[PDB]
């Protein structure tokens, strides 16, 4: 019973940078991986950046390059620096957090989603 | 008089439980040396000398080792001479034949244990036998020597000379259906259970992921467990005696090893799994793939089948003495007896390899939790109890058996066979607590509630 607050998504030019942000309020395992899926028009849903809990990240292989993921010190927020965007780049882009407090299996927090439209 | 249900009154049944079926020598309460069933051999503190007075017994070199079949008819002729005399004296007859069939037993009993000369020195408690004053002769018993000697016998043998019926004794066989209809539910749980977890797994694609590969070998290794070595464990038991042969004996012995070792070693995986999976996510899902994983379960099992099938088909794990060469001999016989070589090359690799493994990985679990990048939050509290859930169980289970199997061999018995077979049953209802363990992910859940459509 956690929440996820999105905030950034909005209307950009072809090349122009875009700062995204997601707080996540409520108490979460301290082992976890923080992160952003999108979905294109007519795509599957993919993942564009995550943050694990340890500091270590990891991107999709269309964004490595332009997107740099990165996290708060104590406030639970991860912010994900958008450069260089694409026409293609346009998609709902969702807050995610995977906690691991099972040990076994990992359970899923998502967030309401943003939209970002890149003008080709 | 036509009966053939389980339970009658004879003495031959109340002795049983009294006086175990112990095949090699062994010292009563006294200390005198005692074999089969209650069958005095010396007064004598040597061994060797109570050796000579067995084989003068039975009439061959037994090693103070005898067979079922002499167990049995010295426990008749012990009986036939208790009876002979009672018959035989002055102060037994007259009592004897004053008593019903059930309290006729009783002294029977009594005779069969201290002998006749024994009993025939109770004046005063056979005087009121023999005017049919139980309830004064109850008490009177109650304060011999007898009685402060083997309390839990005299107190049963008292009793059913007071009530004059079985009563501290037919409280036995409702502990034997109420034992059997627990592990008919043990079967049912642990068959029904894992065939479960891998029709989830083989049916649905969400839950094709590594650790989930993992999971079916657990449910794999448990799954035969429930089928093959469970069953037939049971069926044993209850029958107290082996009837499937001596080459299916060792064969049902060789999927026990390997199902057990399959199924601990798993665990170890799956724990090592998960602390990848979460310490190290990015590099855990690059590195360990459906393959190479393919190839892990393929170690676990080849490790497990060297363990067991290989040195048992091979005769390797047999032990040498004397009490383990008959039962190898018997086709009734399937009791587990290895040496010392086995008893611990098998643990070490079947258990505390793995035990020493998942400890150490849940350790770092806690361990590299507390230094991450971030206040007295409870999801970690919950956390805590979930591992304890998962480690306690596997150790609550198993740690009883394989440190008393390291005991069992370390020194003769002096751990009962009873505890032996009872501990190992603990570790077998292990192979049921699995998949309310490993599979209580959303995913599985709602796999389990589509597959039976609740
Ligand atoms: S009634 C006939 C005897 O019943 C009987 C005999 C022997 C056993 C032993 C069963 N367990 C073996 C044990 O699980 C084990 C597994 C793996 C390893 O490595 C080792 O060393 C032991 C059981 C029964 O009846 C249950
Ligand atoms: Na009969
Ligand atoms: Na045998």
């Amino acid at each position: 019973q956690v929440q996820l607050q999105e905030s950034g998504g909005g209307l950009v030019q072809a090349g122009g940078s875009l700062r995204l942000s997601c707080a996540a309020s409520g108490s979460i395992f301290a082992l976890n991986i923080m992160g952003w899926y999108r979905q294109a028009p007519g795509k599957q849903r993919e993942l564009v950046a995550a943050i694990h809990s340890g500091g270590t990240t990891n991107y999709a292989n269309s964004v490595k390059g332009r997107f740099t993921i990165s996290r708060d010190n104590a406030a639970n927020t991860v912010y994900l620096q958008m450069n260089s965007l694409k026409p293609e780049d346009t998609a709902v882009y969702y807050c995610n957090v995977k906690d691991f407090g099972a040990i076994i299996y990992d359970y899923d927090y998502w967030g309401q989603g943003t939209q970002v439209t890149v003008s080709s | 008089d036509a009966e053939n249900l389980y339970f009658q009154g004879n003495i031959f049944e109340m002795l049983r439980i009294d006086e175990g079926l112990r095949l090699k020598i062994y010292k009563d309460t006294e200390g005198y040396y005692t074999i089969g069933i209650g069958h005095l051999l010396t007064k004598s503190p040597s061994l060797n000398a109570a050796k000579s007075e067995l084989d003068k017994a039975i009439g061959r070199n037994t090693n103070g080792v005898i067979t079922k079949d002499e167990a049995e008819k010295l426990f008749n002729q012990d009986v036939d001479a208790a009876v002979r005399g009672i018959l035989r004296n002055a102060k037994l007859k007259p009592v004897y034949d004053s008593l019903d069939a059930v309290r006729r037993a009783a002294l029977i009993n009594m005779v069969f244990q201290m002998g006749e000369t024994g009993v025939a020195g109770f004046t005063n408690s056979l005087r009121m036998l023999q005017q049919k004053r139980w309830d004064e002769a109850a008490v009177n018993l109650a304060k011999s020597r007898w009685y402060n000697q083997t309390p839990n016998r005299a107190k049963r043998v008292i009793t059913t000379f007071r009530t004059g019926t079985w009563d501290a004794y037919a409280a036995d066989e409702v502990w034997v259906v109420g034992m059997g209809i627990v592990m008919s539910l043990i079967v049912l749980a642990i068959v029904f259970g894992n065939v479960l977890v891998i029709t989830a797994i083989a049916k649905f694609e969400r839950l094709q992921t590594v650790t989930n590969y993992f999971i079916t070998s657990l449910a794999c290794a448990d799954l035969v467990m429930g089928l093959a070595v469970v069953p037939f464990g049971a069926a044993c038991i209850l029958t107290k005696t082996w009837t499937f042969g001596n080459f299916w004996c060792e064969f049902w012995t060789s999927i026990d090893v390997l199902c057990v070792t399959a199924s601990i070693e798993t665990l170890c995986v799956i724990a090592v799994d998960r602390y990848f999976a979460i310490t190290s996510p990015f590099k855990y899902q690059s590195l360990l793939t459906k393959n190479k994983a393919r190839v892990i379960i393929l170690m676990v099992w080849i490790v497990s089948g060297l363990t067991s099938f290989l040195p048992i088909q091979m005769h390797w794990y047999r032990a040498t003495h004397q009490e383990a060469i008959n039962c190898y001999a018997e086709e009734t016989c399937c009791d587990f007896f290895t040496n010392q070589a086995y008893a611990i090359a098998s643990s070490i690799v079947s258990f505390y390899v793995p035990l020493v493994i998942m400890v150490f990985v849940y350790s770092r679990v806690f361990q590299e939790a507390k230094r991450q990048l971030q206040k007295f939050a409870l999801k970690e509290h919950k956390a805590l109890k979930t591992l304890g859930i998962i480690m306690g169980t596997f150790t609550l289970c198993w740690l009883p058996f394989f440190i008393v199997n390291i005991v069992h061999v370390i020194q003769d018995n002096l751990i009962r066979k009873e505890v032996y077979i009872l501990l190992n049953w603990i570790g077998y209802v292990n192979s049921g607590f699995n998949p309310l363990i490993y599979c209580r992910s959303p995913d599985f859940r709602i796999a389990f509630q589509e597959l039976l459509c609740l």
